[PDB]
């Protein structure tokens, strides 16, 4: 034995060292076989459109379609005012807006007092 | 890279990659090429010992260690040939890698430069022009209804035929075009 | 008027004019490099007699010659600053070019746009001596950044290449780190000095605060590549070998210790920003050497060479020791430029190879690189009377006779010896064996080429050490006397360094294997430093910019509160009000309503 | 070309359109599995593994070698995220968490020893440094209507 | 002032007298010709202004930017020309009449010496891009667009007029040298707290501000190239002249009222940057990166210092400049491939290569490369919000990188790696466009010689 290797979100299993491969069973066979089906299926239509002599332009892809429009349009059709949704929102859209006017604020108010107690050497600031 | 994929790896195809890929990472360990030979022809042994193996449950037991082993001690920064898909020029030539449509957008002064050249041009757009509407329909009499099961493609079976979809493979760039 | 002005503004404007005539007809025909060549060459003979001038006398001027804009009682105008920095380094960096051009003329002699490479090779030459020679902050930041976008250009060179596109863009990322602090420094200079000029600046702060220093520290580390933003540098080696050579080596990655070096009235001022540097550098330079001595790559091993070198300039300059530090910047060059020609020959011979298990016996095989690397390790490890031992053995001196930290100066001594270490692994590993390349042999050095661009360095390498130590005029006290062990500790250290790496490396020969170390893992994969800081951030970052300020606040709730609550509030309200069954009885009772409201109301 | 049909939609609640919907994204039944259904507006777009684009086969003979995409299939939400010029998950030879105990083990000595070395400082058996002229009173910073205290230097 | 305005409405009978195939050349001769007369303002005075008459006066802050909108008519031209050539004569002179009388209220707003003739023509401003957008747009969205780019600014633009008649009712003048000359300090009052909203939100939506910004990518994406162009380049600018101008009397109550807004511009920069980073459009990216630039604008202005009023209309100006031409670089692309979509068309570079110097050299100046012009508005900004409060550099610095970042990764996506295999409808860039480049880049490495004449009424 030796030790082991422990997976993370971004150092992912090997595929190597999945118990799923080695686990063959006639339905696991099956589904490969209708990956590759559909895969060829999608490889033929590509190729054909592809290797087309009277073809002169962008061969349209759904999928990218399909990957934009759900990226960009999709969106807030599909929103749903949730607890999760609505504390998140307002938590990274307005606590980093007080915070940041937390900080300004207090730095301006020292800055403030020093230069009316006239403690603030302000010599040669002749630019703002 | 030019064959079809399948739709799954058998036993022995997976046990020859692992072989494959151990003998290089040692060979990666083993900078040396007596060395290397020695530790080799002592991993080849260590392979062969299990060659006849009759029970596939327990050969399917074996590989697993043997790939967990292989990932603990699989020497961290490999030896990778230079054009290799992680070597120092993988992609290096693929900036001077120009389609051969673009000549067709040359100037005519341009192409009055090479006349020789465009002229068997022409050539071959006749004949990807005439072989292309014969070979749909030979792709669409041999492909089983349902569509295609593999990614594989037929020969030409006839006497004037061209294999179907062969532009792009015949007209690829170069490998080092400039 | 005075020659000496005149010549130093001829040279850096002799070295445009390849510039202005690239459109002409001689950008289209073969003889482009060697124009380039030969104007650098020009100006450097040319720019040797500033030098003359100030060896002999210690000639310093300031030209304001141009006025740009007056910013009410500031006044921004081209200046140059001819002082001893500049009028030594101009000479220096123009023979590394001109070396480093003929080298490419053999290098990249199969490659379609060479022409554009010498262009680009040129560019950041004029870019860089803007930098050195800038007498006010807003033109050294022209050539600080002009620098940046050279490199970013020149690294991406195979733009094909999805690994030289992710270098370029990190070169890019790193240094805009390090441009916030240069941009900081910037505002405080102009808000508290009223002046970007560094006559007002020094004049003005006779205590320096620690703010602008902080500013002008990160802005140093993150152009020399220091410990917090270091993998740069030898990410930076997917460029072509004379990039590697003459931007990433030895000109351009000293001009964030250049920068310190320039301030060096307000540095020796301030306690806290010196320790901050020594520390900086001290690390620096052993992680990098421990990373160095493991490496596989030839390019990767001479990069983490670089990267502890400046980690020692900065060391010397966290001793306030700058003078010393511009003496170190002007042997590197020398020779760590010469180290990369030596490596790219190796490249070109073997098949654009650069993996060490894969190079054997070239100590005969090809001699001339051999007894140039030999040199040049020589002169790196530090090797008495070469030009590296005039200011290396300084440096070890000066960190040992100084009110420093403990903890600097002994990872300044594992440096030293990791240094050692290095320099044999590529010696070991790519010369004393038997070959280990494959079997048709395409091994060639007889290009005139290659032996005059190398052998020019090499004499360098042995000579201007020597030549420059005696010639310029003592800036420090120096250590006269100390304990014979501890002014011998540099050269006991280094050969203790190349005995116990030779000693490791010969049992590579021994017929036994075993699996590595973890201290072994964590030197190859670079204290794993690229794998976390490469994976973590990034992601962290990136989906955050879609998750969150995209689709959660600009696609959902900004959209929510102002147009889609009005579309709906009005929506409802003409739904209401409009619909009307028309029956006028509930019209006329709504009539009858409002009359009794408006009597019993407004009255 | 594209059909209003062929289109994002709104979560799947029932089998027949979770199967439709897996038809329209060109993949298994089985294989098709949408975001979790809340309030993001994922709707109707499958979840595919959160793999990089740097671990797909590099051998394979792709439509788009470079980013590595067949051109049917479907592509994952946050393709632009990993695009080998950009974060990848490839699987390395240690442990993420080993890597960052080690890296953070390094980081944490380093600065305490710095601080330690601050403690305890290096130095030499010597006095400071003696300059004439009341330490260069006028040299630095000058005053020269002060007068200040003189000091003298000791003869040894 | 007049010299300048009537060759504008001339250029009306001139356009629709025009042969059918003659329109395009005479309107760019004339377009040019007029710029070149308007380059005659640039001779500014130190002392008051030129106060041509009653109605107009010129200002070192309105004649660099009177002198872009007399130069983006042609490009703007040169631009629509190709896309509306298989349009009818009529409607193609309808258009050019668009853009005329869109240059025309441009040109009459920046000059405008009262307060409610600026807003009138502020306002008369809007209905030519309206009627651009909603018309000429090629996908369905853009009637939304129009409706968001409308009300949001009327949402704005009622209250102001209010706010705007109340103070000549009180002051008895709206000129703007009366009302800088009798300006008296505004009390810490309800009232005028909210007579200082009404006075300020009508310019802060236009900029935008990073809460009000969401019409901004709806009206770009969905705009023809000229709207895009007009849009990024000047009608942007409206907002920040606009509270130059109005915040004399809004003293001192700006220093209390301004912190809310600094806060929403100095976190929605840093927002809108990252945002660039994970966008698949080229115009919806160009649109963000446009709202970081106009939020440390809308900063500058906030601050209310010398160096940050010069550096608010030096950036004003480069930005107009970088913006277009980004523009007219995504939609030469666009025309090609008809998909508008960053990951699509790749490895440029090696098909175009002048084109790709010109997208090289236009990131270049996006990412504010000094000495151009763009990083020396940036670092004057910079500056000034350092002197406001020492803080103010983490999010500047974050905001440098990003933009950074955003850039080359858009120059990176489009131009770099290798060509799309399918597409071959890719042909050898046009003379034109090449030119429309040019004419955009050359001009700002000309400014960066005399950045005096960008920098404002306080250099
Ligand atoms: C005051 C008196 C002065 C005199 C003092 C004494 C003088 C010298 C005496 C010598 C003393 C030791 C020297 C031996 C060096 C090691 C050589 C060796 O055996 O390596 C093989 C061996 C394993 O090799 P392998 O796995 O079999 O490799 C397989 C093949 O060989 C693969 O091989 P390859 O072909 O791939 O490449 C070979 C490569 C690969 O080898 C490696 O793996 C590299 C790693 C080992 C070298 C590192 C040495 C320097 C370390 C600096 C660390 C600074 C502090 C870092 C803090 C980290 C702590 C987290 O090795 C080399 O290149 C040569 C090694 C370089 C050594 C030569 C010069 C350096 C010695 C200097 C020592 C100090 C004297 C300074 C002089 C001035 C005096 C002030 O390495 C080790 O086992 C490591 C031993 C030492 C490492 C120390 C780090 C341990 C940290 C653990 C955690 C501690 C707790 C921390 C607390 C945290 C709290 C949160
Ligand atoms: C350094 C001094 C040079 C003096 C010589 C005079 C140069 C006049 C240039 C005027 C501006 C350029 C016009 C833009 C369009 C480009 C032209 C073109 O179409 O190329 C086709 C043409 C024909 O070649 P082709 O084979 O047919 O075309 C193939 C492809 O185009 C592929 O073409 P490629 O692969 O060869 O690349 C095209 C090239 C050209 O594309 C560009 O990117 C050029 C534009 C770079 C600026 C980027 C914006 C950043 C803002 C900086 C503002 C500087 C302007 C100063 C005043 C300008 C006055 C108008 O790009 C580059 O080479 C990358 C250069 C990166 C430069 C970064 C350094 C910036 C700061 C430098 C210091 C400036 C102030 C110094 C103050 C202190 C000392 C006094 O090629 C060229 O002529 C290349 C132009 C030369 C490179 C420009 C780099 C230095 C010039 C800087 C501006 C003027 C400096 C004044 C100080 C003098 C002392
Ligand atoms: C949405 C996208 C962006 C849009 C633009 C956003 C920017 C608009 C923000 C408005 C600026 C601030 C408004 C008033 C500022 C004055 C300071 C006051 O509010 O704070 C305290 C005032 O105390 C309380 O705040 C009283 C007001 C509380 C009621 C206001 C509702 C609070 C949250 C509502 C926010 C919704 C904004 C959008 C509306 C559609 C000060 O204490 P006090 O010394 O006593 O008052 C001094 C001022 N005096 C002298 C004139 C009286
Ligand atoms: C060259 C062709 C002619 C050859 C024969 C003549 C030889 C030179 C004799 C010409 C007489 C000198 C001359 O031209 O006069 C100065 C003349 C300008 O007139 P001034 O009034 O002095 O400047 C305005 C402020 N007072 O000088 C020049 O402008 C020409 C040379 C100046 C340098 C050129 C600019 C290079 C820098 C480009 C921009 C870089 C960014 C801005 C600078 C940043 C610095 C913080
Ligand atoms: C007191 C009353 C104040 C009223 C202020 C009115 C603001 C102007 C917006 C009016 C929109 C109301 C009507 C409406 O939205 O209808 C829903 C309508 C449905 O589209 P239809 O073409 O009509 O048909 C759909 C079915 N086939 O939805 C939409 O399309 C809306 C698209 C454009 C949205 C415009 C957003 C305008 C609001 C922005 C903020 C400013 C609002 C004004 C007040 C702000 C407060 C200071
Ligand atoms: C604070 C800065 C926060 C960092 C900003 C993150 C921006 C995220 C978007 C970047 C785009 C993604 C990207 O660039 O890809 C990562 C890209 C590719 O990875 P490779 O290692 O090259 O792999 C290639 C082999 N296949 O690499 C990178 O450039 C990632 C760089 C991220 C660095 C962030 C961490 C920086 C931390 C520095 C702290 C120390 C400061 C120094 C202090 C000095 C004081 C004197
Ligand atoms: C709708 C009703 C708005 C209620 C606001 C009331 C403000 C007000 O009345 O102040 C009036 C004030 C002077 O006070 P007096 O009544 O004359 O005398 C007081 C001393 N005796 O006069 C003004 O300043 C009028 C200015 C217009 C008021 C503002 C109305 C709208 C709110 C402010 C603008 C902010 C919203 C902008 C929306 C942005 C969307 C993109």
């Amino acid at each position: 034995s030796f030790p082991k290797y422990k997976p993370s979100r971004l150092a992912t299993l090997p595929a190597t060292l999945d118990p799923a491969e080695y686990d063959i069973s006639p339905e696991t066979r099956k589904a490969q076989a209708e990956r590759l089906a559909i895969r060829s299926r999608l490889k033929r239509e590509y190729l054909l459109q592809y290797n087309d002599p009277n073809r002169l332009g962008v061969i349209e892809d759904p999928a990218l379609i399909r990957w934009t429009y759900a990226r960009s349009a999709n969106i807030y059709p599909n929103f749903r005012p949730t607890p999760k949704t609505s504390l998140l929102g307002a938590l990274f859209g307005i606590g980093p807006l007080f915070f940041w006017y937390y900080v300004f604020k207090t730095d301006r108010d020292k800055k403030e007092k020093l230069i009316q107690e006239g403690k603030l050497d302000q010599t040669f600031n002749i630019s703002y | 890279a030019f064959s079809a994929p399948a739709a799954y790896l058998t036993h022995q195809q997976k046990v020859l990659r692992l072989y494959k890929r151990a003998l290089r990472h040692l060979e990666s360990w083993c900078v040396h090429r007596d060395k290397y030979r020695y530790f080799a022809c002592l991993m080849r042994a260590r392979f062969d010992e299990h060659k006849n193996e009759k029970d596939m449950v327990k050969a399917t037991q074996l590989l697993r260690q043997a790939e967990e082993e292989f990932w603990y001690g699989q020497h961290p920064q490999p030896y990778i040939f230079p054009e290799s898909p992680g070597g120092t020029s993988y992609e290096r030539y693929e900036c001077y890698k120009v389609p051969e449509w673009c000549l067709d957008d040359w100037h005519p002064s341009e192409k009055a430069m090479y006349p020789d050249y465009f002229a068997k041009r022409e050539q071959w757009k006749r004949l990807r022009r005439e072989s292309w509407e014969r070979e749909v329909k030979q792709l669409q009499e041999e492909t089983p209804p349902g569509g295609p099961r593999t990614e594989a493609l037929p020969p030409a079976r006839k006497e004037g035929d061209l294999p179907p979809l062969w532009w792009h493979i015949v007209t690829r760039p170069r490998e080092r075009p400039m | 008027m005075n020659p000496f002005a005149s010549l130093t503004l001829t040279t850096l404007t002799i070295l445009t004019i390849p510039i202005m005539m690239s459109n002409s007809n001689i950008y289209k025909t073969n003889l482009y490099p060697n124009y380039v060549k030969t104007t650098v060459s020009y100006a450097f003979t040319l720019s040797l007699v500033p030098l003359l001038m100030f060896m002999h006398t210690g000639q310093e001027m300031i030209i304001s010659n141009w006025h740009w804009m007056t910013l009410q009682t500031v006044e921004l105008s081209l200046s140059f600053k001819m002082d001893y920095f500049s009028v030594m380094f101009i000479p220096v960096a123009l023979f590394v070019t001109w070396s480093i051009m003929e080298f490419s003329m053999w290098y990249m002699h199969s490659d379609p746009f060479i022409n554009r490479f010498f262009k680009y090779l040129l560019l950041f030459l004029i870019t860089m001596m803007i930098l050195v020679t800038a007498n006010n902050l807003f033109q050294l930041f022209i050539g600080w950044e002009g620098v940046g976008i050279m490199s970013f250009l020149l690294i991406g060179w195979w733009h094909g290449r999805t690994d030289a596109n992710t270098a370029a863009l990190q070169a890019i990322l790193y240094n805009r780190i390090g441009d916030i602090g240069f941009v900081l420094s910037m505002a405080w200079f102009l808000t508290h000095s009223n002046a970007w000029d560094l006559q007002q600046i020094f004049m003005l702060n006779n205590e320096c605060p620690n703010m602008p220093l902080i500013g002008l520290l990160l802005a140093a580390a993150g152009k020399s590549a220091q410990f917090g933003l270091h993998p740069w540098l030898p990410s930076a080696m997917e460029g072509p070998t004379p990039v590697s050579a003459l931007l990433h080596s030895s000109t351009m990655v000293v001009a964030g210790v250049f920068l310190l070096i320039r301030f060096y009235p307000l540095m020796e001022t301030n306690k806290l920003v010196q320790t901050m540097t020594l520390c900086l550098g001290a690390i620096t330079t052993l992680f990098t050497a421990l990373c160095a001595i493991t490496q596989n790559d030839i390019k990767k091993i001479v990069a983490f060479s670089t990267s502890s070198q400046l980690g020692l300039m900065m060391v010397t300059i966290g001793i306030n020791q700058p003078h010393l530090a511009f003496l170190h910047i002007c042997m590197h060059a020398f020779f760590k430029a010469m180290l990369f020609m030596c490596s790219g020959s190796i490249i070109h011979s073997l098949n654009d190879e650069q993996d060490i298990r894969k190079m054997g016996g070239l100590y005969k095989a090809m001699p001339f690189t051999t007894t140039a690397l030999i040199i040049g390790s020589l002169a790196l490890t530090g090797m008495p009377y070469l030009t590296g031992f005039y200011s290396k053995d300084l440096i070890i001196e000066a960190v040992n006779m100084s009110y420093t930290n403990a903890w600097a100066l002994l990872m300044t001594l594992i440096a030293t010896s990791l240094t050692a270490a290095y320099s044999t692994r590529i010696i070991f590993f790519a010369f004393l064996g038997k070959p280990r390349f494959p079997p048709l042999v395409l091994i060639n050095e007889n290009n005139p080429l290659l032996i005059n661009s190398i052998k020019r360095l090499l004499i360098g390498s042995i000579f201007a050490g020597f030549i420059i130590s005696n010639n310029i005029p003592p800036m420090t006290v120096p250590n006269t006397t100390m304990p014979l062990y501890m002014k011998m500790t540099a050269l006991i250290v280094t050969i203790m360094g190349f005995m116990l790496a030779l000693e490791l490396n010969n049992t590579t020969y021994y017929l036994k294997f075993k699996y590595p170390s973890q201290t072994y893992k964590f030197s190859n994969m670079l204290g794993y430093y690229p794998s976390i800081m490469h994976r973590l951030p990034t992601y962290h970052n990136l989906s955050m910019s879609q998750k969150s300020a995209s689709s959660l606040l600009d696609l959902i709730w900004l959209e929510t509160i102002l147009p889609k609550t009005t579309s709906f509030i009005q929506m409802k309200m003409s739904i209401m009000v409009s619909n009307q069954k028309g029956l006028i009885k509930l019209y006329f009772l709504s009539f009858l309503i409002t009359i009794m409201i408006s009597m019993t109301l407004f009255n | 070309h594209v059909t209003k049909d062929m289109f994002p939609g709104p979560y799947p609640k029932t089998p027949e359109e979770r199967a439709a919907a897996a038809k329209k994204y060109n993949m298994r039944v089985e294989d098709y599995e949408p975001y979790p259904d809340d309030g993001m507006g994922y709707g109707d777009y499958p979840k595919l593994p959160d793999r990089s684009q740097q671990e797909r086969d590099p051998w394979y003979d792709w439509d788009h070698p470079d980013l590595r995409l067949n051109w049917g299939e479907p592509i994952h939400w946050d393709l632009d995220m990993y695009i080998r010029n950009r974060v990848d998950t490839s699987p390395t030879p240690v442990s993420w968490n080993t890597m960052c105990k080690h890296l953070f083990g390094f980081v944490a000595f380093m600065l305490f020893m710095f601080w330690v070395g601050e403690i305890y400082p290096s130095y030499q058996p010597v006095g400071p440094k003696q300059y004439p002229y009341n330490d260069l009173y006028l040299e630095r910073g000058g005053d020269p209507t002060k007068e200040p205290e003189p000091v003298v230097h000791y003869e040894i | 002032m007049l010299k300048i305005i009537i060759p504008t409405t001339m250029l009306l009978p001139m356009t629709w007298m025009s042969k059918h195939n003659m329109i395009w050349i005479n309107a760019t001769v004339h377009s040019l010709l007029i710029s070149l007369i308007s380059l005659s303002l640039l001779n500014q005075l130190g002392e008051n202004s030129l106060n041509f008459s009653l109605t107009f006066f010129s200002d070192s802050l309105s004649a660099p930017l009177l002198v872009l909108t007399t130069w983006l008519l042609p490009l703007m031209l040169m631009a629509s020309q190709s896309h509306l050539s298989k349009e009818t004569t009529t409607r193609k002179k309808l258009y050019i009449t668009m853009l005329i009388l869109l240059q025309l209220f441009l040109i009459m707003t920046f000059t405008a010496t009262e307060l409610i003739l600026f807003y009138i023509l502020f306002e008369a401003t809007l209905v030519p891009t309206l009627i651009i957008i909603t018309r000429w747009g090629n996908q369905t969205e853009r009637l939304n667009a129009g409706l968001y780019f409308l009300f949001y600014t009327l949402a704005g633009s009622l209250p102001l007029l209010v706010a705007l008649v109340y103070i000549q009712n009180t002051t008895g003048s709206l000129n703007f040298l009366i009302i800088h000359y009798w300006s008296h300090p505004l009390s810490n009052s309800w009232s005028n707290i909210f007579m200082w909203l009404a006075c300020i939100m009508a310019f802060m939506v236009k900029m935008p501000l990073y809460g009000l910004h969401l019409w901004l990518p709806k009206a770009h994406v969905e705009a023809p190239i000229a709207g895009s162009m007009v849009l990024a380049a000047v009608l942007l600018k409206l907002g920040g002249y606009g509270m130059m101008r109005i915040t004399t009397i809004l003293n001192p109550l700006t220093n209390y009222m301004a912190y809310p807004f600094l806060m929403l511009s100095m976190w929605g920069m840093i927002m809108t940057s990252s945002i660039c980073l994970r966008q698949t459009d080229l115009k919806s990216l160009i649109a963000y990166s446009s709202v970081s630039h106009m939020a440390l604008v809308i900063v500058a202005i906030m601050i209310q210092t010398p160096w940050s009023f010069m550096g608010a209309t030096a950036l004003m100006i480069a930005h107009g400049l970088t913006s277009s031409m980004l523009f007219c670089l995504a939609n030469t692309n666009y025309e090609r491939v008809h998909s508008r979509t960053m990951i699509l068309a790749r490895g440029l570079q090696t098909l175009l290569p002048l084109m790709a110097t010109w997208w090289l050299v236009a990131s270049l100046t996006n990412l504010a490369l000094p000495p151009s012009i763009n990083l020396i508005g940036e670092l004057f900004i910079i500056t000034a919000s350092f002197s406001w409060s020492n803080i103010t550099i983490i999010l500047m610095g974050m905001n440098m990188m990003i933009t950074a970042l955003y850039s080359l990764y858009m120059l990176i996506t489009t131009q770099r790696g290798k060509y799309t295999h399918h597409i071959n409808n890719i042909k050898p860039s046009f003379t034109r466009e090449n030119a429309l480049m040019a004419l955009h880049i050359l001009p700002l490495l000309l400014l960066t010689l005399n950045p005096k004449m960008i920098l404002g009424p306080l250099y």
